[PDB]
């Protein structure tokens, strides 16, 4: 589902790739060893900067290592999002909205409405919020019990 | 203060100081941590 490092020609071809398919909460392995990460450990994205490409742009809870690290793009191998399990049946890619009883989220509205409908981009690493990308604010963090799939 | 609350706030629209943050986690802790990092001459695995 998710291309390698020996799909591309050059590491920074191969970075560009990874940067744009990654979102917090994904699985990955990491193809390249880095310092306090060997290569193979398996990790979960748990958070995402944007400096250069060459930074330390991907934070993730590693499994072998023990604890969190940061690596570059080009040190994972993208392997998926693990299935749902929160019980609200609320997946990535679904439409959402803010709930009608809602009268001010958790994180506040932005440029949110109760009208708005927005797609889920990943879940939050505290396991009770989610990304959603709304027309009228991109990366919006909803509480999971205030949101609800749009019928 | 070492940082801004408008900065760094996660919220989806900012709060007015760090007291209001309505994170679990007050966003000035981590914040500070990367500062503190920056401060030092350390990469962001304090390195
Ligand atoms: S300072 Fe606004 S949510 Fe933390």
């Amino acid at each position: 589902t998710y291309k390698k490092r020996a799909d591309f020609l050059s590491n920074d071809d191969y970075a560009v790739y990874v940067r744009e398919n990654i979102q917090v909460g994904m699985m990955v392995r990491c193809c390249r060893a880095y310092e306090e990460v060997c290569e193979g450990d398996v990790g979960k994205v748990i958070k995402l900067d944007r400096d250069g490409l060459h930074d330390l742009n991907v934070q993730c809870d590693w499994q072998q290592k023990g604890g969190t690290y940061w690596v570059r793009y080009i040190h994972v191998e993208l392997i998926g999002y693990p299935p749902p399990s929160s019980s609200s049946h609320i997946k990535i890619g679904d439409k959402v909205r803010v709930k009608a009883s809602v009268t001010t989220p958790k994180y506040k509205w932005g440029s949110v409405t109760h009208q708005s409908v927005g797609v889920v981009k990943a879940f939050s690493a505290n396991g009770k919020d989610i990304i959603v990308d709304f027309p009228q604010q991109s990366h919006w963090t909803g509480l999971l019990s205030e949101m609800e799939l749009v019928p | 203060d070492p940082c801004k609350v408008e900065e760094v706030c996660r919220a989806n629209e900012p709060c007015t100081s760090f007291a209001e943050c309505v994170c679990d986690e007050n966003c000035e802790k981590e914040a500070l941590y990367k500062w503190l990092l920056k401060k030092e001459g350390k990469d962001k695995n304090g390195m």
